[PDB]
């Protein structure tokens, strides 16, 4: 079962790589959208957004 | 003709059932993971070629 192994970790793997990008953005799982009126006192964020 | 069987063996030494792996992928996942129960889930069994 030698290669069955090698295959499933590589899956296993696979997997992780999905997951650790779900934990750091999809944390929240509410879509905002961005200030429709730009007022930010002397700030502009147009930059970021 | 020469085809890859699962078969599971009772107290006695009777073969009680058999998967055909050669059918479709349900049985090819059951001669992959030695089991004749497969739950919910994604599998690699094969890579066909």
């Amino acid at each position: 079962s030698f290669c069955t192994q090698l295959n499933r970790a590589l899956t296993g793997i696979a997997v992780e790589q999905d997951k650790n990008t779900q934990e750091v953005f999809a944390q929240v799982k509410q879509i905002y959208k961005t200030p429709p009126i730009k007022d930010f006192g002397g700030f502009n964020f147009s930059q970021i957004l | 003709q020469p085809r890859t069987f699962l078969l599971k063996y009772n107290e006695n030494g009777t073969i009680t059932d058999a998967v055909d792996c050669a059918l479709d992928p349900l049985s090819e996942t059951k001669c992959t993971l030695k089991s004749f129960t497969v739950e919910k889930g994604i599998y690699q069994t094969s890579n066909f070629r």
